[PDB]
């Protein structure tokens, strides 16, 4: 090592330091003399990426931040990097309020927008605690995640790109099948966060045709058009209660109740007491699904013991239809748990009752109680695998997904696959197969190479987990090489692995125009074919209309990424993900995939009112891209003419009358001319230096092409090179321009 | 309030019953009843089934025996377990299954007494090789006609099963009753004693075949395999630009190159490795 | 890139004895 001091270069020296586990010699090339300080920054990424353990992880992080701290500025990255792996909550509250009390409120404005974009619940429940043992008002709000919400509101209002003859098209070529739920999903979709009601008003009469379940799902479709709507919404649905609707009608309040837990989810306030309430003074059966859906929606990861005693008693019912709305929100309020009693309670019940819904609420519940825990689960793991119980072994499957999110670990990949090969029920192979992306979703370059030859399998069920294996590993990135795979998998046989192509299909591709990836336009067209084909099958048509729900989600705005900004990973975006592939068992917990619609936008709020109209350009290389334009050309043919081929002696005859025009043609009068080249004129002094204002649609590959404007005054704070939220460094005088509809 | 995609729990010890009574009386249409639970709303489950004795009319309302039905259920009280029915069953030996205008009678005989009283047809000489045509229906009214029969609701498992057969639909599927699912109640004890106890063999696991056929059976493959080894001279010294992609696609007989060829190595190699691997072990065991 | 160079070795190395293990264990499975 001391010949890797005299190298000069030190990152042979990091190699062998981290390799002998030794960390004195990790603090010394850091606090080496000055020969680029920036180490620590090819450290972290170095920690981040492929460090396989947690036991020393947190202490070399840890001792990272020892460095941090004695830096020159503490604030930028190192909290939020760091700590919220390191879980510390008062380590946060503290020198937060350190920097607050050298009246430094710029900053610190920047890092809790961070750590509340990043960070998970009750992480920041702990330390909004030990922020109250003003400016400290302001600094509720934005750590509470208040007004983080209503810019998001702001932006999706504001913009609003949805062609509404697309499902025009659609809904007329629905005959009387019950495609009508499949289509009031796609609607919700591509109005999702919108609060857009005009196919809930316009053709209306076609709305109630429709009956006895899907007025549960239509009503549940109205709180996801209104996703985080706090105040606004608690009034809006004060039209259609639980006691005011119908009384002849349990799935309207039933719905409605679910719609509620939909608006305000990751949001604890007295709508989980209302809705205890009404847990409280419930009806006979379907208004508790959507109460208890939507109570645990609201609770969830708040590991809330008062809701969890209600739960339980709403599980020891005994009844037959609870029971699937019952398992999934007791493992919602304690998610992430790791509980003594939760697990015993849920694996204990699973056996002496009689259903199977009952046993499959409970599948994704003790599947999703606990959750990374990485090692903690292997107990469980093994104990629900070798039960004879096809469900439970199948509920397995789903917990070592979940307990290993984003982790390569060998021991996963070998032990979850051994299984999808050998077992001999069929649904527990497709959960298996299922499982393959929540595990390696962080490294997307393996998921082509391993599920490709699992596509080809004899059964389908194999060949279905493989699709949907494709669309959760590969997220929202033009891969190409699992569209290359998709191509005959959506020309299947069997029907319904034609469904999960085309929804695994429309995943991969949101937000993604021609020149992205060039297979866009083929698979538009092609879910237009196999929708308005007579001849093909419900199922099979049944992920065409909603493959159009979920390619333009949001009006091109939205997003859905397991990964996060900052490296940290989602909890709701793989919760929302993993039982909306319960779609099969239950239509409607196909709106759980509303959770997961992360926006694409970059706001420059430098003010806690303060959005400045800053007009900044992005700089995309040879041409541009984003957000096209709808699409009004449906046709107008001719048929008008056969061709006459008469080649008998009229080909002679013509042939004298042309020698009739050389004697009128240019022996009396012609002349006429047009002009060339004006049209080829205005196509190449194009732009690619497009101003944007701060409400800004982006998308994820133009993060790092887009520029601030150096010849403006007004710079920002952060390094402008990733989209979310930042704040402007407004510099001189006279501020105007403030605006909000 | 309207039916669902359901699901029907036959017991094991029920399908036996099932196709051995209709095996029994393969000309002449037999008749039993299904005894077990209503569950819940859109499952069902069946655990035994007893036959009906045989009237001159045939499958109809009047072969239910109403004498032999309480007197049958009475002495099912005090053994085993005493349970309500759940429907009944018949044989059509001659097409595999469909309700025919005598079967819809008897059906609205039992849904107007029970809730939904499953019929159950079996075809005994079709179900034969490794499959077996059992199927199980419900009858559906005229008054939705208007709205859609087979009222089916949010769940994805409809179109696996059976896509609505076209010897099925040409009868009153699917405008005068719907079909259902079938799974089995399927556990182990029951998994496991049936295995091990229909096919086993424990002493028979070091005997010997001797050796009178054994080695006369080594010179039976051999004398072909040397024959068949001069056909698989004959194309390999052939070897011709003949387009040999084309000269191999053109002569598939499933025939000499490796077909007929190394199965036979195969099975020379079990019978010798086997024959004696256990001789050494007896040889071994014994003194 | 010396270091980075040999871990990104190791993982895919990891990795595709993973996929030989189980396309081994599969046309086992395959044959019956
Ligand atoms: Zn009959």
């Amino acid at each position: 090592f001391q010949r890797c001091l005299d190298d000069h270069k030190y990152k042979q020296a990091i190699g062998i330091a981290l390799e002998t586990r030794r960390l004195d010699v990790f603090e010394k090339t850091i606090l080496e003399s000055n020969d680029v300080p920036g180490m620590l920054a090819y450290s972290l990424k170095l920690c981040m990426s492929l460090m396989q353990n947690k036991q020393f992880r947190n202490k070399v992080l840890r001792v990272l931040v020892k460095i941090y701290m004695n830096l020159e500025k503490p604030d930028f990255i190192n909290v939020c990097q760091c700590l919220i792996f390191l879980d510390d909550p008062q380590a946060v509250s503290d020198i937060l309020e350190k920097l607050v009390k050298e009246d430094n409120l710029l900053m610190a404005y920047q890092i809790c927008f961070d750590l509340y974009e990043s960070a998970s619940q009750q992480f920041l429940s702990s330390v909004i605690q030990n922020l109250r043992t003003d400016q400290t008002l302001k600094m509720i709000k934005i750590l509470s995640g208040e007004m983080a919400i209503e810019l998001h509101l702001q932006f999706l209002i504001r913009n609003n790109n949805t062609d509404l003859m697309i499902l025009k098209n659609t809904k007329d070529a629905v005959r009387n099948s019950v495609c009508h739920t499949a289509t009031v999903i796609a609607n919700s979709f591509m109005h999702c966060g919108t609060t857009s009601d005009q196919f809930l008003r316009d053709n209306l009469e076609w709305l109630a045709r429709a009956t006895n379940w899907a007025k549960f799902t239509a009503t549940a479709s109205l709180g996801v058009i209104h996703k985080g709507h706090e105040k606004e919404a608690l009034q809006l649905m004060a039209t259609y209660l639980p006691k005011d609707t119908s009384p002849g009608s349990a799935y309207q309040e039933g719905g409605g109740l679910y719609a509620l837990g939909l608006i305000h989810a990751n949001h604890g306030g007295d709508i989980i007491d209302y809705l205890l309430n009404q847990l409280k003074n419930a009806s006979n059966d379907i208004v508790r699904h959507g109460g208890s859906l939507g109570l645990g929606l609201a609770a969830m990861g708040t590991a809330r013991q008062d809701v969890y005693d209600l739960l339980k008693t709403n599980l020891y019912q005994d009844d037959a239809v609870t029971g699937e709305a019952a398992g999934l929100a007791l493992g919602l309020v304690m998610l992430g748990s790791k509980n003594a009693q939760a697990i015993e309670d849920m694996v204990g019940y699973a056996q002496e009752t009689q259903h199977e819904k009952i046993l499959r609420g409970l599948a994704v519940g003790i599947a999703l109680v606990m959750y990374g825990r990485m090692e903690e689960a292997d107990a469980l793991i093994e104990s629900l695998c070798r039960d004879k119980d096809p469900i439970l072994r199948r509920s397995g499957m789903y917990t070592v997904a979940m307990a290993y999110c984003g982790s390569g670990n060998n021991k996963a990949i070998r032990r979850l696959l051994h299984v999808a090969v050998s077992d001999v029920n069929d649904d527990v192979r497709r959960a298996a197969v299922e499982s393959l992306g929540f595990i390696l979703f962080r490294t997307p370059e393996q998921c082509p190479s391993v599920v490709s030859l699992l596509s080809e399998s004899y059964n389908p069920h194999v060949r279905y987990g493989a699709a949907m294996a494709l669309g959760i590993c590969c997220a929202g990135t033009g891969n190409k090489e699992a569209i290359n795979l998709l191509e005959p998998m959506t020309n299947d046989p069997v029907n319904y692995v034609r469904q999960g192509a085309l929804i695994a299909s429309a995943l991969i591709m949101i937000q993604q125009t021609e020149i992205t990836c060039p297979k866009v336009n083929q698979f538009r067209q092609l879910y237009s074919k196999v929708i308005n084909d007579k001849h093909d099958d419900v199922m099979a048509k049944f992920g065409a209309i909603l493959a159009q729900g979920i390619l333009d989600a949001g009006g091109h705005n939205v997003t859905i990424s397991l990964q996060s900004r900052t490296g940290h990973t989602h909890m709701p975006s793989v919760v929302g993900v993993l039982v909306f592939t319960q779609f099969w068992f239950w239509f409607p917990l196909s709106h759980f995939l509303s959770l997961a619609y992360t926006p694409t936008c970059v706001i420059g709020l430098n003010k806690d009112l303060k959005m400045p109209k800053v007009q900044y350009k992005s700089n995309c290389k040879p041409s541009t891209f984003a957000y096209p334009a709808p699409l009004e050309v449906p046709k107008e043919k001719e048929k008008e003419k056969v061709s006459t081929a008469v080649l008998s002696i009229t080909a002679k005859a013509k042939k004298k009358e042309k020698e009739k025009e050389k004697k009128e043609e240019e022996k009396m009068e012609v002349d006429e001319a047009e002009k060339k080249e004006e049209k080829e004129k205005k196509k190449e002094p194009e732009p690619n230096f497009q101003l944007l204002d701060n409400p800004a649609r982006v998308m994820p590959a133009q993060l790092k092409v887009l520029t601030m404007p150096e010849t403006c005054r007004y710079q920002p704070f952060k390094p402008l090179s990733i989209g979310g939220i930042i704040i402007l460094k407004d510099t001189s005088e006279d501020i105007e321009e403030l605006v909000e509809p | 309030a309207v039916d669902t995609a359901e699901q029907v729990y036959i017991s094991s010890l029920a399908l036996l019953k099932m196709l051995k009574h209709g095996r029994a009386g393969v000309p002449m249409e037999v008749m039993g009843l299904m005894l077990g639970e209503f569950v819940d709303d859109y499952t069902v489950r069946v655990i035994d089934v007893f036959a009906m004795p045989q009237s001159g009319t045939g499958v109809s309302v009047e072969a239910v025996d109403p004498v032999f039905q309480a007197k049958m259920l009475d002495m099912l009280k005090q053994t085993g377990r005493p349970e309500m029915v759940v429907g009944w069953y018949h044989s059509h030996p001659g097409f595999g299954c469909w309700l025919s205008g005598v079967d819809i009678n008897t059906q609205q005989s039992f849904e107007a007494l029970s809730e939904r009283a499953v019929a159950v047809v079996v075809d005994p000489i079709q179900s034969v090789k490794g499959k077996v045509v059992i199927d199980a229906f419900r009858l559906i009214n005229a008054n939705m006609m208007v709205l859609g029969h087979e009222p089916r609701q949010t769940t994805s498992n409809l179109g696996h099963l059976n896509k609505p057969s076209i010897q099925a639909l040409i009868h009153g599927l699917n405008r005068h009753y719907y079909s259902i699912t079938i799974n089995y109640r399927k556990n182990e004890l029951e998994q496991k004693m049936l295995l091990n106890l229909h096919k086993k063999s424990w002493m028979e696991g070091l005997t010997l075949q001797d050796y009178s056929e054994h080695c006369k059976h080594n010179e039976s493959v051999v004398k072909e395999m040397l024959e068949l080894a001069k056909n698989y001279n004959k194309a390999v010294e052939e070897e011709d630009k003949m387009t040999p992609e084309q000269l191999a696609i053109k002569n598939v007989g499933k025939q000499d190159p490796k077909r007929h060829l190394e199965e036979h190595v195969d099975v020379l190699m079990t019978s010798n490795i086997v024959q004696c691997l256990a001789a050494m072990l007896d040889t071994v065991v014994f003194k | 890139d010396l270091y980075s160079r040999y871990k990104k070795l190791q993982q895919e190395l990891e990795f595709l004895e993973v996929q030989e293990e189980y396309i081994k264990d599969e046309q086992k499975n395959l044959k019956k």
